[PDB]
C-alpha cells in the first residue's frame, strides 16, 4: 500500500525523500522550496526544466 | 528522429547541436547549465574539431536566436569503450557561457533515487534531435521530438543482439515506426514531471532505426549523476 513518496510523490513538486516516517520535499538547483515545504519556486530567469515562453 | 513532431517554439530549449568544420550537425547534446553540455562519448570521435550550436530549430534559416559556442574542455568518461558503447557519456565545458533566452535553457539534473523510482517508472520520456528521419534517410533540417515508452529491461535484453549494460536503458516501440536515429546520438532524453523536464538519458545507439523487435538504447543518466556533478566541479 502506497504511502509517503509513493503516494502521489508525497505532494512534492519535484524531489521526494522519506525520512523517518515522513515525506521531505526538495528541488533542483535554481529553485527554492516554498514556505509550504512542497512547491518549488524558480529563483531566477530561465530556470532548468521549463520550456521557454519568451 | 523517425516519426514524432517538430519542436515548436520554446519546446526543446535544452537541445544542443554538435557541428563539424563544415557547419553541419553530426551529434546532439543537452544543455546542463550556462557552461556545460551533456553528450555521448562516442560522439567525440565523429569529428576532429567541433563547436556547439544552441537555439536552433531550423538549420536552413537564421531565425536570430542561434549561437555557436566553442568547446574549451572535453571530459570523456574514462571507462568509455567503443566495442559495447558502455559508459557512453561526456560533458563539455564551453569557453563562453550560454545566454538563456527563448529556445535556449537547461534541462534539470534529477537526484538519483527519486529519478529512478519516479521518473524512470513513468510511462514515457522524450527524445529529440536533428538526426535522420528514417534509417536510410538524410538528417533533418528541423528539430524534432518524440515521446518514447520506457521499455522493460528484460524485453530489451531479449530484443538485443548486443549486451545491454546497467549503464544503459531502452526506450521506444517494438514495431511502431518511431525512434531516434543516426545523428540524434548524444542528444537529450528527458522525462517530464509536473511540467518540469529532467534529463534521464543520452541518445546512444540502436540497431538501425525503428526496426521491428528493436529499441533505442540510451545512456542511463542516473548511473552518472555523481560523475556529472564532479565534471561540472
Ligand atoms: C554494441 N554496439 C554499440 C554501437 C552500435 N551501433 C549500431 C548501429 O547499428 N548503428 C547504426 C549503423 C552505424 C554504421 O553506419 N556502421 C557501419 C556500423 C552508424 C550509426 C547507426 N546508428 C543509428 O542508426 C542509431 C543510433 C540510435 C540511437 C537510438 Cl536511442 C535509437 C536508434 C538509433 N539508431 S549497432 C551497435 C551495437
Ligand atoms: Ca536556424
Ligand atoms: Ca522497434
Amino acid at each position: 500500500t502506497r504511502k509517503l513518496c509513493s503516494l502521489d510523490n508525497g505532494d512534492c513538486d519535484q524531489f521526494c525523500h522519506e525520512e523517518q516516517n515522513s515525506v521531505v520535499c526538495s528541488c533542483a538547483r535554481g529553485y527554492t522550496l516554498a514556505d509550504n515545504g512542497k512547491a518549488c519556486i524558480p529563483t531566477g530567469p530561465y530556470p532548468c526544466g521549463k520550456q521557454t515562453l519568451e | 528522429i523517425v516519426g514524432g513532431q517538430e519542436c515548436k517554439d520554446g519546446e526543446c530549449p535544452w537541445q544542443a547541436l554538435l557541428i563539424n568544420e563544415e557547419n553541419e550537425g553530426f551529434c546532439g547534446g543537452t544543455i546542463l547549465s550556462e557552461f556545460y553540455i551533456l553528450t555521448a562519448a562516442h560522439c567525440l570521435y565523429q569529428a576532429k574539431r567541433f563547436k556547439v550550436r544552441v537555439g536552433d530549430r531550423n538549420t536552413e534559416q537564421e531565425e536570430g536566436g542561434e549561437a555557436v559556442h566553442e568547446v574549451e574542455v572535453v571530459i570523456k568518461h574514462n571507462r568509455f569503450t567503443k566495442e559495447t558503447y558502455d559508459f557512453d557519456i561526456a560533458v563539455l565545458r564551453l569557453k563562453t557561457p550560454i545566454t538563456f533566452r527563448m529556445n535556449v535553457a537547461p534541462a534539470c539534473l534529477p537526484e538519483r533515487d527519486w529519478a529512478e523510482s519516479t521518473l524512470m517508472t513513468q510511462k514515457t520520456g522524450i527524445v529529440s534531435g536533428f538526426g535522420r528521419t528514417h534509417e536510410k534517410g538524410r538528417q533533418s533540417t528541423r528539430l524534432k521530438m518524440l515521446e518514447v515508452p520506457y521499455v522493460d529491461r528484460n524485453s530489451c535484453k531479449l530484443s538485443s543482439s548486443f549486451i545491454i549494460t546497467q549503464n544503459m536503458f531502452c526506450a521506444g516501440y517494438d514495431t511502431k515506426q518511431e525512434d531516434a536515429c543516426q545523428g540524434d546520438s548524444g542528444g537529450p532524453h528527458v522525462t517530464r514531471f509536473k511540467d518540469t523536464y529532467f534529463v534521464t538519458g543520452i541518445v546512444s545507439w540502436g540497431e538501425g532505426c525503428a526496426r521491428k523487435g528493436k529499441y533505442g538504447i540510451y545512456t542511463k543518466v542516473t548511473a552518472f549523476l555523481k560523475w556529472i556533478d564532479r565534471s561540472m566541479k
